[PDB]
């Protein structure tokens, strides 16, 4: 697996694998109002066993 | 999705109803599908003939 | 309403916001060479004022 960015209707749409399922769920940013660790939140709002986040 | 990747719930509800997707209750999954327009005669300006007809 | 998502309108009002953001935090940029020659000379003439105030 990998994670994909597309684009859709204009905004980014990121499907990344959540561990503690392991399906895919995809999440769609908007470019301007949000931020790197709004997504990091709701990415651990999807799945609660991902307890360790970063980005680099 | 019908793809079967997870929506998250950041997702709004606008986009959601553009395309048909699967909702999981407990364990039965119904599949959800919305009465959706065309996307062949969508050029915008054809769609706002037709908004301007309807006005 | 379907037309507000399918050309995505609120990224297009916030770029819009954030162009005047810009723009006004740049007529800013080249403002700032320039106060610091009107506060002195500004300075320098009150300074002459209030001697023929004094006279
Ligand atoms: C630049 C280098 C420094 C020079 C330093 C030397 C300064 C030399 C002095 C120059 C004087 C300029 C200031 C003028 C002060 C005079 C005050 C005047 O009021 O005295 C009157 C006496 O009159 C004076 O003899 C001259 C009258 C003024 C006519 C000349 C005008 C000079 C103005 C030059 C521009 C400078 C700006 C003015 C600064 C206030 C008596 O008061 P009063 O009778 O009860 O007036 C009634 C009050 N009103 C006006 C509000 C109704």
């Amino acid at each position: 697996d990998d994670v994909t960015v597309v684009y859709q209707n204009g905004l980014p749409v990121i499907s990344v694998r959540l561990p503690s399922r392991r399906e895919r769920c995809q999440f769609t940013l908007k470019p301007i109002s949000d931020s790197v660790g709004v997504f990091l939140r709701q990415l651990q709002e999807e799945d609660r066993g991902i307890d360790r986040v970063a980005i680099y | 999705s019908p793809d079967g990747v997870r929506v998250a719930a950041s997702t709004g509800i606008d986009l959601l109803l553009l395309d048909d997707f699967k909702l999981v209750i407990n364990d039965l999954t119904y599949h959800v599908r919305p009465p959706k327009r065309d996307l062949l005669s969508h050029e915008n300006a054809a769609t706002l003939n037709d908004v301007k007809t309807l006005v | 309403q379907q037309l507000y998502t399918t050309l995505c309108i609120e990224q297009h009002q916030l770029n819009k916001e954030r162009e005047l953001i810009e723009r006004l935090e740049d007529l800013k940029e080249q403002l700032a060479p320039l106060e610091k020659v009107r506060i002195e000379i500004s300075r320098k003439a009150e300074k002459r004022t209030t001697l023929v105030l004094w006279g």
